[PDB]
DNA sequence: CGGGCTCCTCTAGACTCGAC
DNA sequence: GTCGAGTCTAGAGGAGCC
């Protein structure tokens, strides 16, 4: 219960702990996020478009309603599938009818449960029927790649291969929860079942080019929980520390002050430098309630905060600025001129 | 009645073709040399055993040109090469003007006339030629220069990318971009890397021009053993020095100065072509050209001073047929084989990764201990370098809010600018403690990764790392007697060592899979697998994290060895044009897909026995289900239409072996022991000698094979007990002393064997008891006196082997030229012979094969005048005939980098291995189509 | 009209055309949006958050959900308002009991028109009520320069002052339709009267450090619309060329084409470009090709700052075709300095 | 007394070369 | 003008093949 309490201490996880039951947490009964939560799920999110769709030139956003209306009055989704699918005619004409190309989103999905709130990545990935298996289990690699890249113990995130009850071939992702292996990411092989009880009629509006050869597509259905995953992703970083991925830490710095209106200015220098670079940074120089060194530092350390950049007295001297790395636990004199650069490195070659 | 039988019951070659091959008019042994037969085999408890017999063969072989065996083997070869030795004596009897002093700046290829005078040639277009070749290795693969020595006239290469200046070229290559050459001979030193810069050496159709290598002449004549090079190389900085004066390194520089003995041969000292760019090349156009020229002039005079050496102690015309045969190895590839490089590299660095989270966590989560000085008070980091060194020194308004960030920002800037205080140079984590600034890159490499990347479980700090501990030990490295650990004190395990003096502890070494003399360098190797998984090595995080490090070492091991040759393997992709029609007509061919070849670098000649060696294609790993990037051989694929059929000789050595002990004995098949033991026995049936051993003893048949091997070549009885116990964790030392007893003091069984292998060994001239092959000339008697004693009595097995692959190589090509076969040569590992043979033809190719067996045996039997051959032995097992390269047909080549195995990721069938009496119903017995 | 059509076939929206009205577009209960217009609101979206949340130490992010439980049988949100309200007691530990702070977020609400769903970036600013109308302004002209900042024609986002029923100050940002003007953003002075309805007694816990003494702040309310945001720009921006600003058009380069060699050099550049930040559309895939003054139009109605051309002449000297959207002058140039150049070409804009 | 080959990574030594 | 960071070679140990 210890990751639990440091999440309501360090503001990843909202409410008591009547509200922190474990089963609430899964199944989305639970309340928001905490600030730091938010923080990390947009990293995750972040993280998984540049992987999924930046990097492919067949892999698309798509925009899919919460809500279904019609057919009696209209639901909230449960998934991202539906939507993403509703868009194959239109989204055939940027691919100029090639396959195999994709469709993502990220967005929230409703279930009962209470309607319990899941944050989901989603990825429909139209293929021909011929190579339908190569491109399940390069999904399949590829997204466990994922996950475990960003994990301390890889190991921990698994697969296991799976039959629907109509006999298609799919694959399930597990994370080993302290309690369980819990589903996290699902790859379906679904036919063009789908598709053609979607568009009844000819079959001509989905003819995708295999190639030189027409065929109607294999929708490879890609899901995943990002709430489930940004909790999986705590308890795999849990000296009490949350070795959170560089990638992945909701705060990056935290810049602290140890002559109070120069070094004010200096700090806000720093700050607005850092940000304007693409780094977020805790202020830890506006503080009145001023405490020890060691205490800022396991503050820092339950916050997942990389780095710790001291500005003293000796810095107006000659420039040399004291930085902590959450790792190591050692702190190396560094010049302000050279942060920025240090920073982008170790975020980017990470 | 075609069940033939000898005088000691042994099942003979049928009575067609033994009338075919041997005719008629053989003598009989003698009573006498039956008595003592049989004596020996009553005595060794054998002449009792019966056999089931073996259907009988009847063959309508192709007709033999000679009077007997040897005679038809002679004219075969001597067809095959008339060319090329004529080639070669012109060679011998060439004179050419000195070299020009002005080489042409021109792409192609310039024919130099008297005087100088530089005339654009498109080919050399002559019968035989002295090759170099120069590549840019900074740049590519793609030849850049070469030059090439004619009787008549000089000539001189220059390619595209060194004339012109391009922004970019194509990095993959083609025939274009390959040097035009091509009844031809070409003469190089190491000719396999010239040959493989050749435009039409890459097509699919064979060709008829042969390459001769220096290299292997100079082992055929006065070659040297590893131990010899070694031994060699440190006199020029074992009471037998005579062979120095006779012998030289595979060095140009040494072999020039051996065989001709002339001025010292000058080396560039910048190397250029290796460590330069192609603006340098381009600058020191002239310079470069003309040490290409004096290679090949010091090339062709050691030509000239080999060729009649290796004529005279290698008179067979089948020695030379079959080395000319073996440089046209040819490996075919696709588009695959970019896809299993990607895919190989991928989960290497997947693995690669895994591994280093954890190594890089347990490395973070020690740096603590430097606070509080807590390293002295733990076992395994309390003599590291924990040192720190200190760092080198030498509601606002828009006006308001604006006004405010320009002040910070000039505040920042001007401290910014006390850059120039600092010194230039940047100090590498000055903060960090030593051991930890050892294992983390600096910031200006390019491939900077945070943390401490430069780790590696091959490291001497990375036990200490992970408390890895042996029966409750804490590992310790003394640098004279490797790794080990310490016991608390002051056990018996591999003995105690006061060397290290550490206070109160004891060193004992981890237990060497090869005795107490070798030293362990990691604990992290195959050998120490099991004993992770028994519980005497523990890791101090303890779970999974520790076994898992070394499965991930063995499964990285081999790629992590290899990356480097099979990435860049040489392959040039052959375009639509250049495939043959059957190709492109056949429905598995792909319009979007790539069909290019491999062309192995093969010395012919690069051991003592006269073995062949590559770097790559000879120590390719077989697919196996824990290896990464396994399947190396499985990728070499076979074009649309055609079928890799070879083949893999059975119990070759055994029966070299056995037959040389039988005909010293006595002139029949199964006299000694040893040899009854070894035709007693199939492979279907699982009762071989290998298969019997690996029965006896509890190892797997390709222990059985080292065991064996290493048992016939003086392996001592301690080493088949650490074998044994290697291969077979069950048995304990008492144990497998007991068995090594059972079959070494048990022997004599071989004892012939061994008196014919002394016999040829102590000989003043040892020959090759089939082609009469010498041995080299730094191994003789005379220059040796008793040293390389076990070198020279395997040598003769060995070369035995090597004269059976030649064998088979112009048997193969004979029957290939005189009933029309399309195919040809692929690949010959040290024992197997794989031909690319098509479709239509691969029933052909086996029964083929299946003669040329059959004929090399009779082959054996005949020039040792045993005047039969026993049907156990008479034809192969079963020949592969499969798209792909494996060891089995049946193998699917499951990997870590090929986890779907080939039918799926790929598109590769599983062929089939055919016997010789599937093989006759199939093609109706004739090699006719 | 034929801007709409325009977006519907350069996939800025998405659905049939007959689907798409103003009035479903002004609603929220269009279709939805083609890739380019998610892209354009993800650009729109990271643009607020770096003008708001970031570049100030008092601005947080909300997670409201889009459900509210309990007696009102719950119902989908209205507003964002009600989580930043609901997390204000949390906050106030996170800023160690100081004053002001704030609760921005960017989210879908649902509006009833049929179900209108709509995204929008809303603001919670709690303040005391001694620099109560000071920080209201600051924020009126903040986020006036942050929408007049991308527009080619800032005198179309209007600003006025309105007065409610309860009698509050308050401010309504508007855009200038070519049909006439629509409320695009609003600014509201509620108050603590919301915080006190939610927290009945026990004024205690709502107090915060107002320098030196203990005040329950008031709640201002900046709530905008990204999707008529998005409409406004694209109907801002809108020879057919959509003239988006650099930082929020949402392909930046176009790249076009020996097929081999030529794919080869474009799949490096496309690499290096996406390594770099630079969104690329990978127009040299196509095998099919068409006329260089049809690229051309295609790039520019789908708001592409510059079309980079690979031919046969690169492998030689590395100089490739720049098209420019905004001046329409072609440029040849190495292709190593593409990617500086196009970074400097965003940065100074 | 196994034989004949292949090559890698790591560590130590020697060396050099520049920076202060 | 001394000294620390590259550079290079070499030797050992491991690991593929037959
Ligand atoms: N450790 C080894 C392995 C092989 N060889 C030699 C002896 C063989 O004659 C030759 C061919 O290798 P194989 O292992 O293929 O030997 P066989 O052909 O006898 O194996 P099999 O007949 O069982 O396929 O290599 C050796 O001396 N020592
Ligand atoms: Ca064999």
């Amino acid at each position: 219960e210890a990751l639990l309490e440091i999440c309501q201490r360090r503001h990843f996880l909202s409410g008591s702990k009547q509200q922190l039951s474990r089963d609430s947490l899964l199944s989305g009964c639970h309340p928001g996020f905490g600030p730091l939560g938010v923080e990390l799920r947009k990293n995750l999110a972040a993280e998984w478009w540049t992987s999924v769709v930046v990097f492919r030139e067949q892999v698309f956003p798509v925009d899919a309603l919460h809500h279904k209306p019609g057919p009696t009055s209209g639901k909230l989704r449960e998934n991202l599938l539906h939507g993403a699918l509703e868009h194959y005619v239109n989204c055939l004409d940027l691919v100029n009818k090639r396959l195999p190309y994709g469709l993502a989103q990220i967005g929230v999905c409703f279930h009962p449960v209470s309607i319990g709130e899941k944050t989901e990545a989603s990825l429909v990935w139209f293929t021909p029927p011929r190579t339908s298996n190569q491109w399940l289990d390069f999904w399949l690699r590829h997204r466990l790649q994922w996950w475990r890249k960003f994990a301390m113990s890889p190991s921990n995130f698994s697969s296991s291969d799976c039959q629907d009850e109509e006999g298609r071939k799919g694959n399930k992702l597990y994370y080993n929860f302290p309690w369980g292996k819990e589903l996290i990411e699902t790859l379906w092989n679904l036919g063009d079942h789908e598709l053609l009880h979607m568009y009844p009629g000819n079959v001509s509006k989905l003819h995708g080019r295999d190639g030189r050869k027409n065929v109607v597509p294999c929708v490879l259905s890609v899901n995943g929980d990002l709430d489930r995953g940004m909790l999986a992703y705590l308890y795999d970083s849990f000296r009490k520390v949350l070795k959170l991925h560089p990638c992945l830490a909701p705060i990056k710095v935290a810049l602290d002050v140890g002559p109070t209106l120069e070094l004010r200015q200096v700090c806000q220098g720093l700050f607005n430098e850092l940000l304007e670079n693409g780094i977020s940074v805790w202020p830890g120089y506006l503080e009145t309630m001023q405490s020890s060194l060691e205490q800022l530092y396991s503050k820092y350390d339950e916050m997942s905060i990389l780095f710790t950049v001291l500005v003293t007295e000796t810095t107006l001297e000659n420039g040399l600025i004291h930085l902590r790395s959450r790792d190591t636990t050692m702190k190396e004199m560094m010049h302000i001129s050279k942060l920025k650069d240090f920073l982008i490195k170790y975020i980017s070659s990470a | 009645g075609q069940l033939r039988h000898n005088p000691l019951d042994i099942q003979m070659l049928s009575r067609g073709l033994h009338e075919q091959i041997f005719g008629q008019g053989g003598e009989m042994p003698g009573e006498a040399a039956v008595r003592r037969s049989v004596e020996h085999l009553q005595k060794h408890g054998l002449w009792g055993q019966p056999a089931v017999p073996l259907p009988d063969v009847e063959l309508r072989l192709p007709p033999l040109y000679g009077d007997n065996l040897d005679q038809h083997f002679r004219l075969l070869a001597q067809k095959q090469s008339l060319p090329y030795l004529e080639a070669a004596n012109l060679l011998l009897q060439a004179q050419l003007p000195p070299k020009p002093p002005a080489w042409a700046w021109a792409e192609g290829w310039t024919r130099y006339g008297p005087e100088g005078e530089a005339v654009p040639v498109a080919i050399p277009e002559e019968r035989a030629l002295v090759f170099d070749v120069e590549v840019c290795l900074a740049e590519g693969t793609c030849p850049t220069l070469a030059v090439a020595i004619s009787p008549s006239a000089w000539y001189s290469w220059c390619s595209q990318r060194l004339v012109e200046e391009r922004y970019s070229w194509t990095s993959q290559l083609s025939p274009a971009d390959l040097i035009p050459l091509e009844e031809q001979l070409v003469v190089g030193h190491n000719v396999s890397f010239d040959r493989a810069h050749i435009r039409e050496q890459y097509l699919i159709q064979g060709s008829r021009m042969r390459f001769l290598d220096t290299m292997s002449m100079h082992m055929a004549i006065s070659g040297l053993s590893s131990f010899q090079r070694s031994l060699w190389i440190a006199a020029k900085q074992i009471s037998s020095w005579d062979w120095l004066d006779i012998s030289s390194v595979n060095s140009l520089a040494e072999v020039h100065r051996l065989y001709v003995g002339g001025p010292p041969l000058e080396k560039e000292p910048r190397e250029l072509f290796v460590k330069g760019t192609m603006k340098d090349i381009r600058e020191n156009f002239q310079d470069l050209m003309q040490y290409c020229a004096q290679d090949v002039w010091a090339t062709h005079e050691v030509f000239q001073q080999q060729l009649p050496l290796f004529l005279e102690r290698c008179p067979h015309p089948v020695t030379l047929a079959g080395m000319l045969e073996m440089g046209v190895s040819y490996l075919p590839v696709n588009q695959n084989w970019e896809r299993y490089l990607a895919e190989a590299q991928g989960t290497y660095e997947e693995l690669q990764r895994e591994m280093k989270k954890s190594l890089m966590d347990l490395t973070n989560d020690a740096c603590q201990l430097l606070s509080g000085e807590r390293y002295k008070e733990d076992p395994w980091l309390w003599d590291l370098e924990w040192d720190l060194q200190e760092f080198k020194q030498k509601p606002c308004s828009e006006e308001e809010e604006f006004q405010q960030d320009v002040m910070a920002r000039a505040c920042l800037q001007k401290l910014k600018g006390t850059t120039e205080l600092l010194p230039k140079r940047p100090q590498h984590l000055p903060g960090h403690p030593g051991w930890y600034r050892k294992l983390c890159p600096r910031l200006d490499d390019p491939a900077w990764t945070p943390g401490p990347s430069l780790l590696s479980l091959q490291m001497r700090v990375t036990p200490k790392l992970m408390a890895l501990t042996w029966d409750g030990f804490p590992l310790h490295y003394s640098e004279r007697h490797g790794w080990g650990y310490l016991v608390p004190g002051r056990h018996h395990g591999n003995g105690p060592y006061n060397d290290v003096d550490i206070p109160g502890c004891w060193f004992f070494k981890l237990p060497h899979k090869d005795g107490n003399s070798c030293n362990v360098g990691s604990p992290f190797a195959k050998d120490f697998l099991p004993k992770m998984e028994d519980g005497t090595l523990q890791a101090g995080p303890g779970g999974a994290s520790g076994p898992r490090a070394l499965e991930i070492n063995k499964m990285i091991s081999f790629w992590r060895n290899a990356h480097k040759r099979i990435s860049s393997q040489m392959v040039v992709w052959l375009p639509r044009s250049a495939l043959p029609r059957a190709v492109i007509r056949h429905p598995d061919y792909d319009e979007e897909g790539l069909y290019g070849a491999i062309l192995p670098q093969v010395v012919t000649a690069g051991t003592i026995t006269r073995r062949a060696v590559e770097p790559t294609w000879l120590t390719a790993s077989n697919a196996r289900p824990d290896r990464v990037g396994s399947e190396l051989k499985a990728m070499v694929q076979a074009p649309p239409g055609y079928t890799l059929v070879g083949a893999d000789v059975d119990s070759q050595e055994l029966w070299i072996a056995a037959v040389l002990g039988d005909a010293h004995f006595a002139g029949m098949h199964g006299c000694t022991a040893f040899g009854w033991m070894t035709l007693q026995g199939r492979k279907s049936r699982g009762t071989d000698l290998h298969s019997k051993t690996a029965t006896t003893v509890g190892i797997s048949r390709e222990h059985a094979k080292i065991f064996n091997y290493g048992r016939i070549y003086g392996a001592g009885q301690p080493f088949a007990e650490r074998l044994l116990m290697q291969f077979n964790h069950r048995l304990t030392q008492q144990e497998a002393a007991e068995k090594a007893q059972q079959m070494y003091a048990a022997t004599g069984t071989e004892s012939e064997m061994f008196n014919k292998l002394e016999s040829i060994a102590t000989s003043d001239i040892p020959r090759t008891p089939v082609l009469g092959c010498c041995i080299s000339r730094a191994l003789e008697p005379s220059a040796v006196q008793e040293e390389f004693m076990t070198s020279r009595v395997n040598w003769v097995v060995q070369s035995s082997a090597v004269d059976y692959l030649h064998l088979m190589l112009v048997a193969m090509k004979w029957l290939f030229e005189e009933f029309a076969i399309d195919g040809r040569f692929c690949i010959s590992i040290h024992d197997e012979v794989r031909y690319l043979v098509r479709e239509e033809d691969r029933y052909r190719a086996a029964l083929a094969l299946q003669i040329t067996n059959l004929l090399t045996r009779c082959m054996f039997a005949y020039k040792l005048g045993l005047n039969d051959l026993p049907q156990s032995v008479a034809f192969f097992s079963a020949v592969d005939i499969d798209r792909c390269l494996r060891k089995e047909v049946t193998m699917d080549c499951k990997t870590p980098s090929n986890p779907t195995g080939m039918e799926r990721r790929y598109g590769i069938p599983q062929g089939e291995a055919l016997d010789i009496y599937q093989i006759i119903e199939l093609t109706k017995g004739s090699l006719e189509k």
